């Protein structure tokens, strides 16, 4: 696509490490700093994906 | 009648749904916020009418639920002609790699 593809995606940020050929898929936010958002997006708070 | 295995059972983590039919099963994975509705009848004893017949109502909502299974039926409901050779069955569960 001549404007580029933003279909394919990836995670980012997880609390703990991936288990082997083990699927995650989950809609939260990332907790980060000190500000555990509930879905505002803020601060320090990531979208994971 | 089935066993039920995931975690926070809503629509919002993976879950299982096991449940064994007269002679079949119908495991499946999906997202269901919850099926425990039984309708429980307000004459519900077996000592008057014992009949409940696809009390099932599940799978109330589907919103990525794709993965389902179906196969013979695991618990064969067997009789020794008396109660007191009731069918002791066991079953043990692990999930190791899938
Ligand atoms: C459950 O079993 C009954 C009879 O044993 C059968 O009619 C029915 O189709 C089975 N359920 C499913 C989902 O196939
Ligand atoms: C038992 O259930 C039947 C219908 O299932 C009902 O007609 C009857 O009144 C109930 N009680 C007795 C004592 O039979
Ligand atoms: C899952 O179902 C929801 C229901 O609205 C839909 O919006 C979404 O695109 C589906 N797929 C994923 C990956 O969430």
């Amino acid at each position: 696509k001549v404007s580029g593809n933003y279909n394919y995606l990836y995670r980012l940020f997880r609390k703990s490490k991936l288990k082997p050929f083990e699927r995650d898929i989950s809609t939260e936010i990332y907790q980060a700093g000190n500000k555990p958002c509930n879905g505002v997006a803020g601060f320090n708070c990531y979208f994971p994906l | 009648r089935g066993w039920i295995f995931g975690t926070t059972l809503d629509s919002k983590t993976q879950s299982l749904l096991i449940v064994n039919n007269a002679t079949n099963v119908v495991i499946k994975v999906c997202e269901f916020q919850f099926c425990n509705d039984p309708f429980l009848d307000v004459y519900y004893h077996e000592n008057n009418k014992s009949r409940m017949e696809s009390e099932l109502r599940v799978y109330s909502s589907a919103n990525n639920c794709t993965f389902e299974y179906v196969s013979q039926p695991f618990l064969m409901d067997l009789e020794g002609k008396q109660g007191n050779f009731k069918n002791l069955r066991e079953f043990v569960f692990k999930n190791i790699d899938g």
